[PDB]
DNA sequence: AAAACGACGGCCAGTGCCATAC
DNA sequence: AGGTATGGCACTGGCCGTCGTTTT
């Protein structure tokens, strides 16, 4: 239907009868007149509707009476190939392990009796796997041992078993362990305990097509099960607020914990040497059989933890859609080519040279400070006066001749007399003093002689070190910066007699004499502590982003930029010498944290003889290139809403200038022939709290205020969500859109009070109180009906606090149990944020495992070569040859509409507005970016994508360009 | 003001040379100053040094050249400057000596076909051998020719020779790679000057376009009276060589990849006097300051001339003198130059001799004392710092080679 | 003849096979040299520096300028620097056509700048400041290395590079500082030689009855004079110095004296040549002294897995340039010569060892060593090559 | 001439703060 | 009652080792 009640629009016809039968049912005229009412006392019902075009597709096919039953076959045949091969691992009775490990390169299967027998594959349907790697080799895999329903195997790299003078430092699939097998079900199953480390030593899941294998993971079954919140992590670990019952069932991550709380028995036992990380290639061939004991005994525990977690995970999270999502979250992929190398070394010079020349400028001041202990001068310095101004003692133990004649005699002479001298080295003490004459602060800035990577000068300093702003001499509105042990940062305001060592009373007033020249107390904010008992000054905070109770940890962080540039902190060696520093800061910040991370990625090289024909039998192909990938190690369940966790591409900088690590993410490029297609979710979260609000409280789209705001705001007329707030009370928009996501998150009145101080320094703290007071009261409303109701929100943090308070929660939409350590039977009433916010995380999980499904139905449905490439919590991106890139974004379209639908009608609504039916725009485009038209300068490409590599800009195509491109089909036909 | 007060110290040290009237500005930019005193000859040695090592040395593919001051033979006419003519050559207008009156003006055509000049720029002669030398890489088409030495430029009661000492590559590059190129090279040598600075900032490029179109760099430093041009780069293409050897192009072609092209010219020019002055300005010059009068120059450890002082202290002369003679032998003959400051009778105090080798720039003060007769142990005075240490004598070459090895690494 | 052949074969020398005369080598107007020619010319003038100037505490760098100004001395047939330019500069009006064919000879002869003809001149107008630099000690050295402009024979230049040392003393001992410097340069000659008696000395005297000293090297054609020393007394100091003559005063003895002068001057192109033919003395090779032989080493790759072999070679070719080794990168070009060819090759160009990598290097370590004097071959371990090749380069020095 | 001990510098785990992502 | 994760550097205290001074 065109409207619905409201006069809101909504699916077209065409659409709506495919997807939802003809029956429906009505709201009820009850329903509507409150709806109504609620909307007039608010100010909505008029009506700034401007009708979208409609959209008519014939679509694939459906299953069953409704989309649940559809999504439930889906995921079923998806899955059930690989649940009835992990069937196999909970009843195997496996033999007693081998007797002696065998030495040979390979793979060998062992008999009973022991007998070590040569295999080229361990060609089996499931297993338990583990890799070991020595770390001062690389990162070639060592050896592994692993478990069947029949055997034990082991294998041995070669790389251990011969000796050589040196080996290929590029990587290629030769070097990795064989274990698909060649062209029985043969789905094949792999589990492990921190899996995709061990899956990025296989070699076969480099080829650039696919592969049937997947792979579980005990610790994200784990995480599910009773994992723990961060908090809960470090209370746990000082166990080892008053309810205390929840510790009993719950632990960390490591394996061995994990054995301990699902098996028991007796503890699991460690190698105390750790070999592997710090030994060398000679102690792993001489200690083998000790390490390959320890590898089975590992890999023991892990099979005894698989058995007992499945029946309970297969309890706890019932519908099969979760199962199919978690095993398509495991094969990630990243193609790269030989500009990686290239990006590297160009980002390492950048960070060098900037580093080097900020370097330069503290080393000069630091040399120069030197000249102050002359006379005791320093203790008339208002900085650097209470350093270590010490000197440490040497310790002991207890004419007109004409040329010359016999010139080889004085030679030998003098040369003779420096030996004899030389040789007196017997007295010298064993350890060699380090620069006893240099001042004790200076000393420490000095390596070792010892050190191999020993400089002159004291080049170990930096802008962190408390040391550094001592020396520029940083000023704040003419105050002198100073160190609080309890307080952090601050500035000292001299004037104070009564007290409340040298340079008391005397520099400071002068110094800030002249300031004044230049242009109870004089001054505000963070105020005097006592506690700090300087003689002469008062001591203040520096204040911080997030109020007072925060300490400021260095001047030299981000939020302070502005105030150099307003003029507020100031240097003494003058006005170009600060915002430099800070620039320079600014620059490197990124890739200081980073670079170990994203320089040792592992890299495999893919010969020749492995590429598709469609990549060497192209225009674009080159010789001399190189075509490869990255795995990344992705934990599918790694907090306890069930997000994935990944060290590195998950907290990826975007592209940006100014920042000199930026374009990582643009080195992805697909190889010629292919392309990435992909697309991001708009305003998720906002949306699945309104439709969970209209579904608690009519059943009706856009019955709420909220979820009206979120379907009609337009921005143009004075009537979105964050005008609407700074309409309340006097609020620019762009504040308002911080009070709103802070309250969503669960933030009270000491936040937006705060907030409000610190955007408005008129206000006293009771006006701040007051307003808050009044905001609440109308975004939220009043706690209780007598003596949450009357808010534009009330109804859906009702809702959220409902599901929250259950005996069980479970997800609204799929049913997944809560963690087992936060239900309310563990835990009565702490952690209650956590538990509100996790209905949205995870119903946001959910929707991300809907869309993995369908993408996998539609692409083995109608044949579309393609792959999943990656996916970022609210985004999803595949691979794509080239020639179906375009009815790949028709399928996108499609899993969208096919999810929003899915989400609605289990919360019981029928239909759904025709505004959030499709993604605004799907991407096409040969690298990773946030929009397709960037460039990507940055410092450490000034000269971008376009110039360096070739890579063009892309396309961003709304539904009507692909039906356009498609004629609305997706046969390989058009 | 600093700027005489910092000629007043150069010439007092001899970098300089020549009265205060020959020292201006001007003479010192044209380049018809006197000359440089010895530590000035020691200071560009250094730095042309550390130019052929950054240049030359590594670089796989860079070889040497050597052009001549001279161009020999037959040249164009209505070029304006001086050429090499002579009074014995004059007569063949005298052939009748009773010839006179303005009908002279023929014979400028006669000093004009047959008198040679010298060289303007490096470039020239470096073309002339392009052709020998590309045997020498089998015909691979990356590929240098590198050289320093003297240029004359004229300058203006008519007229004056200027004398620049000068630094040319010229690479050969496939015509795609020249803007690659070109922007490979603009980093390396503007991290190059920046290396050595002790204010980088004050380095600096921009992008230029020539009177025909074709891009360029210039390299400026930043004097406190304005920037100077140091040195320039050009994509010159493939016109000049063309010219340089007219008829069949089957000569020219070098081996790009497994296709046969003519290269693009790249030529990169710095001028290494103005890089001495340079560089002189850069090492010299808020109570940290205001009440720091001391006069120094920090100039970086590769390039200051005179690395360490030996002084002796009061006792018996013959010992301490011997064992001096010892350590001057040892430094020089592992390459660290030495003052011999215990050679003049010590008429100044210690004061006045840290001052004097602050001026000169010297790293290193070491002082013998009888002391070290006995236990071999040495005083040693840093100029960074003005700190002094103990150190045993056993140890002080292996101590100064890491120090002077790894300033490179800074 | 076959020395010059593979000298140019080899590009020692540059130009063409007609430019390519021996008369023309000896009077510096030959095209010029090869890089292999530069690189052997600052090996022998950095063991010149060395030997020279380093160990003296009384030798100093000098800076004299390539060009003299100033109005000149008349009748003298040399370059001049003079423009058509300035030929219409003089004609400020047409009318100044009188006498004009004549007079302007006289006038050029007047008013013109001149070439340097050698280093003497410059190194005596540095003396009276250089004097405050050793507190007026009398005896001290200036020293300059420069090209120096000759005329030969429609006369031509002659480009010579010339090594220089000035030397200042007291009249009292002129002679014995004389036969001093006699005795060290003539034993620095032949340091190197591999027949030290092709380098001989003489006595000499100038027309004025002056006394000096000649050395010279033997080519296969005859003696050809390389280095001159000659006491000229005082005479320049006096000439370029009139009037009061006690700021010529230096100390010996406690007491002032005018210095005597002391000149030493050699011809580095002349040294290059002779050795050479030294060098050169049925196999064919140029048996240069370790010190000066331009390229120590060559590397070169055998069969097998190239991109392996290439990047050890790599590593081993930046080891090699850190500590100052000077490398021929051979494997570049995949070897495509016989070995006989490739050793053929390395003999004419002096190089002193070649090193061969090959799997078996990646197997064990082994590299194939050949020495340029023995045609002796061994194996060796990768891991001590540098240091055998410090050792050998130190222990060809301190004999 | 083996044995006792005291002071000091080196090594690591733990706490605090800032920087990335959605 | 602002949510969930990753990771870096700077700094502090506690502990074992060994080399030099006071000793059987």
């Amino acid at each position: 239907l065109r409207h619905n009640p409201l006069d809101i629009q909504m699916l077209s016809r065409g659409l709506h009868e495919q997807i939802f039968g003809q029956g429906g049912e009505m709201p009820g005229e009850a329903a509507v007149r409150r709806s109504v009412e609620h909307l007039q006392k608010h100010g909505l019902w008029g009506q700034p509707a401007v009708p979208l075009p409609d959209v008519e597709l014939r679509l694939p096919p459906l299953y069953g009476d409704n989309l649940d039953q559809h999504f439930r076959l889906l995921a079923q045949k998806q899955s059930l190939p690989y649940l009835e091969a992990a069937n196999l691992l909970l009843q195997a009775q496996l033999p007693p392990k081998p007797p002696a490990w065998a030495w040979a390169e390979g793979w060998t299967r062992y008999g009973p009796e022991g007998e070590a027998v040569p295999v080229a594959i361990p060609e089996e349907r499931a297993l338990v796997f583990d890799v070991e790697v020595c770390l001062a080799e690389g990162t070639c895999p060592t050896l592994a041992v692993a478990i069947s329903p029949s055997a034990w195997y082991s294998w041995c790299s070669q790389r251990l078993v011969e000796e050589r003078y040196s080996w290929t430092s590029q990587l290629s699939p030769a070097d990795l362990i064989p274990l698909e097998v060649p062209t029985d079900w043969q789905e094949q199953l792999v589990v492990g305990h921190n899996v995709s480390f061990d899956r990025a030593h296989i070699r076969e899941q480099y080829l650039i097509q696919g592969s049937r294998m997947r792979f579980l993971d005990t610790m994200s079954m784990h995480m599910a099960i009773s994992g723990l919140s961060s908090f809960q992590r470090s209370l746990w670990i000082a166990a080892k607020i008053s309810s205390w019952d929840w510790l009993d069932i719950s632990s960390v991550n490591s394996l061995a914990e994990v054995h301990r709380l699902y098996v028991g028995g007796p503890p699991l036992e460690k190698e105390p040497r750790e070999l592997f990380v710090k030994g060398t290639m000679k102690d792993i061939r001489e200690n083998f059989q000790d390490l390959m004991q320890y590898c089975a005994q590992d890999v023991w525990a892990t099979h005894e933890v698989f058995q007992q977690q499945l029946p309970l995970f297969l309890e706890r999270c019932p519908h099969p859609v979760t199962l199919a999502g978690m095993l398509e979250m495991g094969v990630s992929y990243l193609p790269v080519n030989q500009n990686w190398e290239r990006y590297l070394a160009e980002a390492q010079g950048t960070y060098e040279e900037l580093q080097r020349e900020m370097k330069k400028s503290l080393m000069d001041l630091a040399n120069d400070a030197c000249q102050l202990l002359s006379g005791e001068r320093y203790k008339e310095d208002p900085w650097l006066w209470d350093l270590e101004w010490d000197l440490q003692e040497f310790k002991q133990k207890k004419l007109g001749p004409c040329s010359e004649e016999e010139e080889f005699q004085q030679d030998v002479m003098a040369r003779a007399c420096l030996q004899k001298l030389k040789g007196t080295t017997e007295l010298l003490p064993k350890r060699p003093q380090h620069l006893p004459g240099h001042p004790g602060w200076y000393r420490k800035l000095c390596p070792r002689l010892d050190d191999p990577a020993w400089t002159p000068g004291p080049s170990l300093l930096s802008l962190q070190m408390r040391v550094t702003p001592k020396l520029m001499a940083l000023t704040w509105d003419g105050f002198p910066l100073h160190y609080s042990e309890r307080h952090g940062w601050g500035y000292l305001v001299p004037g104070r007699r009564d007290n409340l060592v040298v340079c008391p009373y005397r520099a400071i007033e002068s110094l800030y004499r002249k300031h004044c020249l230049e242009q109870p107390s004089y001054h505000h904010g963070n105020g005097p502590y006592n506690d700090v008992d300087i003689p002469g000054c008062w001591f203040f905070k520096l204040p911080h982003k997030d109020g007072n109770s925060c300490n400021v940890g260095s001047p030299f962080a981000k939020d302070f930029l502005p105030k150099m540039e307003d003029g507020t902190l100031q240097a003494g060696p003058g006005g170009a010498s600060g915002p430099r520093a800070l620039e320079i800061n600014k620059m490197i910040s990124f890739w200081r944290n980073a670079h170990k991370r994203i320089s040792s990625q592992m890299v495999v090289w893919l010969p020749r003889s492995a590429l598709p024909r469609a990549v060497i039998r192209h225009p674009d192909y080159d010789e001399e290139g190189l075509y490869g990938a990255i795995l990344p190690q992705v934990v599918t369940a790694g907090t306890i809403t069930r997000r994935a966790v990944e060290p590195t591409w998950l907290t990826a900088s975007n592209a940006r200038p100014d920042r000199v690590g930026s374009e990582l993410k643009a080195m992805v490029q697909a190889p010629p022939g292919y392309t990435l297609v992909g697309a991001d979710v708009d305003s998720q979260e906002l949306w699945i709290a309104a439709v969970l609000g209209d579904a608690h409280f009519a059943g009706m789209h856009g019955c709420t205020a909220f979820g009206w705001m979120t379907l009609q705001g337009r921005k143009s007329r004075g009537t979105d969500l964050h005008s609407k707030t700074a309409t309340t009370v006097g609020i620019s928009r762009e504040h308002a859109k911080i009070f709103n996501y802070g309250r969503i998150y669960g933030a009270g009145q000491p936040f937006a009070e705060r907030l409000l101080m610190q955007f408005n320094h008129r206000l006293t703290q009771q006006e701040a109180a007051e307003k808050a007071q009044q905001m609440y009261a109308a975004t939220k409303g009043l706690r209780w009906y007598r003596l949450w109701k009357g808010g534009t929100e009330s109804e859906m943090f009702n809702k959220l606090e409902s599901i929250a308070t259950s005996d069980i929660p479970r997800t609204p939409v799929l049913g997944c149990c809560i963690s087992r350590a936060l239900e309310p039977s563990a835990v009565q009433e702490e952690f209650m944020t956590s538990r509100v916010n996790w209905v949205v995380q995870s119903s946001a999980v959910d929707y991300l495992h809907l869309m993995l499904v369908a993408m996998k139905w539609l692409f083995e449905e109608f044949a579309i070569d393609g792959r999943f490439c990656i996916s970022i919590h609210d985004e999803v991106r595949y691979l794509v040859r080239e020639e179906d890139r375009y009815r790949a974004a028709l399928a996108l379209q499609i899993t969208n509409l096919l999810t929003r639908c899915m989400f609605a009608y289990k919360l019981g609504l029928n239909d759904l507005p025709q505004s959030v039916a499709f993604f605004s725009a799907v991407d096409i485009d040969r690298c990773l970016r946030k929009e397709v038209t960037m460039d990507c300068k940055t410092p450490s490409n000034p000269t971008g994508m376009e110039r360096r590599y070739g890579i063009p800009q892309g396309e961003a195509l709304d539904i009507y360009q692909i039906i356009e491109l498609t004629k609305g089909s997706l046969e390989k036909r058009s | 003001e600093g700027s005489e007060a910092l000629l007043e110290i150069c010439q007092r040290r001899h970098f300089l040379s020549g009265s205060k009237q020959q020292l201006s500005r001007d003479s010192l930019l044209s380049g018809c100053h006197p000359g440089f005193g010895p530590l000035g000859v020691e200071l560009r040695k250094n730095l042309a040094a550390e130019w052929w090592t950054s240049v030359v040395v590594f670089r796989e593919q860079v070889f040497p050249v050597d052009a001549l001051h001279h161009k020999p033979g037959p040249l164009l006419p209505g070029d304006s400057a001086f050429r090499l003519v002579s009074a014995e050559t004059l007569r063949e207008i005298l052939q009748d000596k009773e010839l006179s009156k303005e009908q002279l003006v023929a014979f400028l055509e006669n000093v004009l076909k047959t008198s040679g000049k010298l060289r303007e720029n490096l470039l020239h002669g470096a073309l002339e051998h392009y052709v020998n030398c590309l045997d020498l890489v089998n015909k691979r088409l990356p590929y240098g020719l590198a050289q320093i030495g003297v240029c004359f430029h004229p300058v203006f009661g008519v007229k004056s020779i200027g004398e620049k000492t000068e630094a040319s590559l010229v690479w050969f590059t496939p015509p795609r790679t020249s803007n690659q190129w070109l922007d490979f090279w603009l980093r390396h040598r503007l991290q190059w000057w920046r290396k050595f600075a002790m204010s980088p900032s004050n380095f600096s490029s921009s992008d230029c376009q020539d009177e025909e179109g074709r891009k360029g760099n210039k390299l400026y430093y930043n004097f406190p009276w304005g920037k100077e041009l140091i040195e320039t780069l050009w994509n010159l293409g493939d016109h000049e060589l063309l010219h340089m050897y007219p008829g069949n192009v089957s000569k020219l072609h070098g081996r790009d990849g497994r296709k046969n092209v003519v290269p693009c010219v790249l030529s990169v020019n710095g001028d290494l006097d103005r890089g001495m002055l340079a560089y002189l300005y850069d090492s010299f010059q808020f109570t940290r300051k205001k009440n720091l009068h001391r006069k120094v120059l920090k100039l970086h450890p590769c390039l200051a001339p005179i690395k360490v002082a030996l002084d002796v202290g009061r006792g018996p002369t013959l010992e301490l003198r011997q064992v001096c003679q010892g350590l001057f032998n040892e430094l020089l003959e592992n390459g660290i130059s030495v003052w011999p400051g215990y050679l003049e009778t010590m008429q100044s105090s210690l004061e006045q001799l840290y001052s004097k080798y602050d001026e000169m720039s010297i790293l290193f003060t070491v002082l013998v004392t009888e002391t070290t007769l006995e236990n071999g142990l040495i005083h040693l005075r840093s100029r960074d710092t003005t700190m002094k240490e103990m150190m045993h004598i056993s140890k002080l070459k292996d101590f100064l080679i890491k120090y002077i090895s790894s300033a490179k690494n800074v």
